[PDB]
């Protein structure tokens, strides 16, 4: 098909409307659910939210504005959930952060968003000339050197290393999309309505079949901040502009006999967890060897 | 010495509002993960911190019954238990303090 | 944003913090004992010595005092002054700096990184060399220029010579 | 030098104020319900039934004694009363009252609602801005029971009129900042009332006043408001630790 | 005296026609006859000027002037307001658009010195105003740019005009 | 000019400083937990440390027994120190006590609190901060290093 750049990525936003409007008219009357709040601060808190309409995060605006900074992932029932998706049935919830004993639900939730950010950089910044197909991303646990995204160039740009001054423009371009603030947008949307999503790319449309396989009821997640589009597995943190340093580390090569993968590796940390100059090289270095952790 | 002249209020605005005079604000409160009050980094949390001062008293207010002179002190370690406990192997030797309400769940039993 | 005051041990584990200190202090020695060689690692073309040339100093760190005699008899008081840390930080051309003599960055003894800005960090990764206390610029002629990254001894003055000392002197308050 | 502040305002009452009255207090209606009337839990579903409806309504106005024994003292105290066309001036009242709280007069509500009435349909409204209105009425009003009481302290008789009403409303309740609180415009909700009126029979005027709104046990929950609230939690002290009931 | 900034709570606007902007809530709220004196209660006032209501009662809690604790008091007596007498959900959603203070009415006594002088003595009495509004704070002006003052500067020398020109 | 003076300036004079102190250390002997203003805190904790070396000496040392004579005003608490503070400290050489910041007093002078206790009290412990777990995002980073390190060196 001709389709120019700005065309598709317009499809695809107004596609992911048009869902959103269909997922809200199927609620027609506004319904009460009940929400204890079963935190260890202030236990014994009752809400009464709007159904699919209210999120945690507006949840977490009734007691103070520290729950709406701190907090990161909200713990519907004993289901991790995002602080931007819409709450469904009367339930019970908690609230996660960095500070806690056990953040090994919210450093996975971190690591996949940043994967996620070097996708919407990686791929808007090759020239038109060129085609940039997005794979997935991996998921690596958090004791790896760093989080990794899988991109397929072109086959005439095979023999091409990334220079360091273009390894840096990468991350000063994912730095811009950390200085504007953008939410992310959690959806749930039915298989075949994401096959058209991906219809371009013919690895989503793998990723999208292998995903509605694990789920009888062939649903799968989206998510989009701005105007990318991407699926991935598990929810992400509710803000963009919680990351404060970010860098790309480096890019590697894996050569399959059907095709090959570009891995772009990159660091980074947050605002609350940010470290010093001398321990953010340290850990930047070990970021630039290989990570394989697939299964 | 005396004043030669009446301060006009624009002079004055000037010194009373300076920047060294305004309250500067602070940027090291935090949230208590224990209770969700505030606290400074470099303080122990007040709310918390008062918990234990009001149980201490009642510590402290048990053992002046159990030593009636204003002069009588152990010569031996002491020992707190509280309701729905018996002393230890470990314990033995020591002056043992009762008190009625539950263990709490911030003092640990060793 | 507000953000909150940081500091390089509020995040930092109980297992993780002599983790930290072990790393930082391996680097120090691996680095220090990197630019020993001075001569071997292709250093800047000597010139030999002309009338009117300027020579190097040196930073170090006053110890004490020290009663000596000298052969007539006579008693003198000495200042022991010990060279820890001394290395050329960075060279500034003549006609950039006075015009008339180059200037050479000379820096003090060893400090730690965790208290200095990213400039002056980031500074001393390219050279390679641990953070210095102070640093004091010489004026030296260019026919003395020496290769940044030199390290310097207490050998460099010869008995005999006579000195200058440069130093803040004690401060007794208002 | 010697000067000090004044106006320090405080309520106080004590029982001998109150019992030295040179006059004692005159009530224009009574405080509470003698009876609150039971509608069968069926009602719900009569109401779509006509002929079934009415006719059991009927009876129970013919069949009850108390409730005869009443409607003879009003018309003993006072001719010319007629409980057939009761009804008709009760659902005009009903509608009339309504209609000054949404032009906020309150010297025509004080004549059509009684004392007791009042504080309840305006306490809350005060700083707000309703608009009611009246679209249809799908069943005619019926009167449910009717009942007197003696009192001989001063031999004043009260009568109160208990009415079942079905009626079809819009109501729309704005903040006083203009925007939308409870509920839409153009929705006419069907909702059902047992309003109970009541009249002075000594007082030679004796105006007919609405007394009291009774809803029943089993009505269905009203519309959700738009606004999202919370409960707060048991507010603790720091020696008090919480305990959760199952 | 005057007193109308209790009245100005009471003041009802007329219903909003669909469309149009949504009205961010104004809640008026002040104390009378505080015992804190007039100057030294402005330098609470002005420093949560701007500040969403949370960050407001943070720096309150741990400032040593005797003045915190009565504002703090009555900003969270103002909060309750807001959430219950007007329709403002999200309590944690309010700002300080306007904190000041004004002088109350004093008291006037003898201070003594010695030989027999005096001098009067003025009992000191303050009052303080807060207005919450519904919505995230304002974000703070930053200071001009290097581009923003030659753009001043280029276009201040092209406004010139010939004086007494014809 | 005060370069050098490692002491503070308390009470009435130097011989009031001491017994400004000899109240204290002898309320943190019986009590063996006591809270004031953070310099008379300070200043009380270089005593409470070299007051339990004596103690380590014993029972018949005639110096430890006159030492403790002056500091312990009360003097059933003699006893008290050299069977129950001595013989409880014999493995550490100077973690002997605490101190921490307790927020302001909540009257008019609103002075600096501190609060200061013996090892092994038999008190309810204070609010200790505690450190950041190991599984937290920039721990398991740095981990990593250590891992990785430890496997080839
Ligand atoms: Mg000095
Ligand atoms: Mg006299
Ligand atoms: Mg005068
Ligand atoms: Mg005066
Ligand atoms: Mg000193
Ligand atoms: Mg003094
Ligand atoms: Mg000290
Ligand atoms: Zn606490």
């Amino acid at each position: 098909s001709q389709l120019s750049p700005t065309e598709l990525i317009e499809m695809q936003n107004d596609l992911f409307n048009k869902e959103k409007n269909r997922q809200l008219s199927l609620t027609p009357r506004t319904e009460k659910i009940e929400v204890k709040h079963v935190g260890k601060t202030d236990p014994g808190t009752v809400f009464v939210m709007n159904k699919n309409i209210s999120t945690p995060y507006s949840c977490a605006m009734h007691l103070s504005e520290w729950y709406c900074r701190k907090s990161i992932l909200a713990l519907v029932d004993g289901q991790p959930w995002d602080m931007y998706k819409p709450l469904t049935k009367s339930c019970e919830i908690k609230f996660l952060t960095f500070k806690d004993d056990d953040p090994g639900e919210v450093n996975k939730a971190y690591w996949r968003s940043c994967a996620m950010m070097m996708g919407c950089v990686i791929e808007r910044a090759f020239k038109d000339e060129y085609v940039v197909s997005l794979v997935r991303a991996p998921e690596v646990p958090v004791i790896a050197g760093a989080f990794c995204y899988d991109v397929v160039l072109d086959k005439r740009l095979d023999e091409w290393m990334p220079t360091k001054e273009n390894l840096h423009s990468f991350t000063k371009d994912a730095r811009a999309l950390i200085y504007k603030d953008l939410p992310f947008e959690t959806l749930e949307v039915e298989a075949k309505v994401a096959l058209e999503i991906f219809q371009h790319n013919k690895y989503k449309l793998d990723f999208i079949e292998e995903k509605a396989s694990q789920n009888p009821e062939r649903i799968v997640k989206l998510h989009r901040f701005g105007d990318f589009i991407d699926v991935s597995e598990g929810p992400l943190i509710p803000r963009t502009s919680i990351c404060f340093q970010y860098e790309v580390s480096a890019v590697h090569n894996l050569q399959t006999q059907s095709s090959l993968v570009r891995r772009f590796q990159g660091l980074s940390l947050p605002v609350h967890l940010r470290a010093h100059f001398t321990i953010w090289n340290k850990l930047l270095e070990r970021s630039r060897k290989m990570v394989t952790e697939d299964k | 010495a005396a004043p030669k002249n009446r301060r006009s209020i624009e002079v004055n605005r000037c010194r009373r509002r300076n920047p060294q005079k305004l309250i500067k604000v602070k940027n090291n409160i935090d949230v208590c993960p224990e209770c969700g009050h505030l606290k400074q980094k470099h303080i122990l949390c007040g709310y918390c911190y008062e918990k234990v001062r009001k149980e201490t008293a009642e510590i402290r207010r048990q053992m002046g019954k159990q030593e009636g002179g204003p002069f009588r002190a152990p010569t031996t370690e002491t020992v707190v238990l509280y309701s729905g406990e018996t002393p230890s192997e470990q314990d033995q030797g020591k002056r043992i303090i009762e008190r009625e309400r539950k263990r709490p769940s911030w003092f640990t039993q060793n | 944003h507000g953000k909150s005051v940081t500091w390089w041990d509020e995040h930092l584990s109980e297992e993780n913090v002599p983790f930290v200190k072990q790393l930082v202090s391996d680097e120090n020695k691996a680095q220090l004992a990197s630019k020993l060689c001075p001569l071997k690692d292709e250093p800047w073309p000597i010139h030999p010595w002309e009338p009117g040339s300027s020579r190097v100093g040196l930073i170090a760190l006053k110890l004490g005092m020290m009663p000596l005699w000298t052969k007539d008899g006579q008693k003198h008081v000495v200042t022991l002054l010990q060279v820890q840390d001394c290395h050329v930080l960075k060279y500034t051309p003549k006609e950039n700096h006075n015009g008339r003599m180059a200037a050479l960055t000379v820096g003090g003894k060893t400090v730690s990184h965790f208290h200095k800005s990213a400039s002056i960090l980031e500074f001393y990764q390219e050279l390679g060399l641990p953070p210095k206390q102070k640093v004091k610029i010489f004026n030296v002629t260019e026919n003395a220029v020496i290769k940044p990254g030199t390290p310097l001894y207490a050998a460099h003055f010869r008995p005999g010579q006579y000195v200058d000392v440069t130093a803040k002197t004690i401060g007794k308050g208002f | 030098s010697e000067k000090e502040f004044v106006e320090h305002a405080r309520k106080a009452g004590l029982v001998i104020p109150h019992e030295r009255l040179e006059r004692p207090i005159h009530l224009a209606c009574t405080a509470g319900i003698f009876d609150a009337y039971v509608p069968p839990e069926g009602d719900a579903r009569i109401s779509s039934l006509s002929k079934e409806g009415l006719a059991q309504r009927a009876e129970r106005l013919k069949k009850n004694v108390a409730s005869q024994l009443s409607i003879r003292k009003i018309r003993e105290s006072d001719p010319n009363f007629k409980i057939k066309d009761f009804p008709e001036k009760a659902k005009d009242i009903f509608i009339e009252a309504h209609l000054c709280l949404n032009n906020s007069d309150h010297d025509r509500l004080h004549t059509l609602v009684t004392e007791n009435c009042f504080p309840d349909m305006v306490w809350d409204i005060r700083y707000k801005t309703v608009r009611w209105s009246f679209v249809e009425s799908l069943e005619p009003p019926q009167v449910v029971q009717v009942r007197c009481s003696s009192l001989m302290n001063q031999g004043n008789i009260y009568g109160q009129v208990t009415v079942r009403m079905h009626t079809r409303q819009t109501l729309a309740i704005y903040d006083r900042f203009g925007r939308l609180m409870y509920g839409q415009e153009d929705v006419p909700r069907d909702v059902l009332e047992y309003v109970v009126f009541e009249k002075h029979l000594v007082d030679p005027y004796g105006s007919w006043r609405m007394h009291g709104k009774i809803i029943p046990p089993w009505a269905p929950p009203k519309q959700p408001i738009l606004k999202t609230v919370m409960i707060p939690g048991p507010q603790l002290k720091p020696w008090e630790e919480f305990e959760e009931p199952q | 005296i005057s007193r109308k900034w209790e009245k100005k709570n009471k003041i009802v606007y007329p219903p909003q026609l669909p469309g149009e902007p949504r009205r961010p809530a104004e809640i008026y709220h002040c104390r009378r006859q505080i015992k804190y004196s007039k100057d030294k209660m402005w330098y609470l006032a002005k420093l949560i000027r701007g500040m969403s209501i949370d960050q407001a009662l943070a720096q309150l809690e741990f400032s040593d002037k005797k003045g915190a604790q009565i504002i703090k008091e009555v900003l969270l007596e103002a909060q309750d307001m807001a959430v219950r007498d007007h329709n403002v959900e999200f309590r944690s959603n309010l700002y300080v658009a306007e904190s000041t203070s004004g002088r109350g009415q004093y008291l006037k006594r003898i201070r003594y010195h010695g030989r027999g002088r005096f001098g009067i003595m003025e009992k000191v009495f303050c009052h303080y105003f807060v207005k919450l509004v519904e919505g995230p704070p304002p974000p703070r002006e930053a200071p001009k740019t290097a581009v923003a003052h030659a753009r001043e500067y280029i276009q201040e020398l092209r406004n010139r005009t010939i004086t007494h020109a014809l | 000019i005060s370069h050098g003076r490692v002491f503070r300036r308390l009470g009435l004079g130097p011989e009031s400083r001491i017994h400004l102190l000899q109240n204290l250390l002898t309320g943190l002997v019986r009590h063996e937990r006591i809270e004031a203003s953070w310099a008379r805190v300070d200043e009380l904790r270089g005593y409470a440390e070299k007051l339990i070396d004596y103690g380590k000496l014993g029972d018949t040392n005639e110096r430890a027994m006159r030492m403790a004579d002056f500091w312990l005003t009360e003097k059933d608490l003699i006893p008290k120190l050299f069977q129950v503070l001595a013989p409880r400290f014999q493995g550490q050489n100077g973690g002997y006590t605490r101190m921490l910041q307790i927020p302001n007093r909540n009257e008019q002078d609103r002075a600096k609190m501190a609060v200061i206790e013996y090892k092994g009290n038999c008190l309810p412990p204070l609010p200790l901060p505690r450190r950041d777990s190991n599984l937290t995002l920039l721990n398991q980073l740095l981990q990593g290093l250590r891992q990785d390190q430890e496997a080839s060196s």
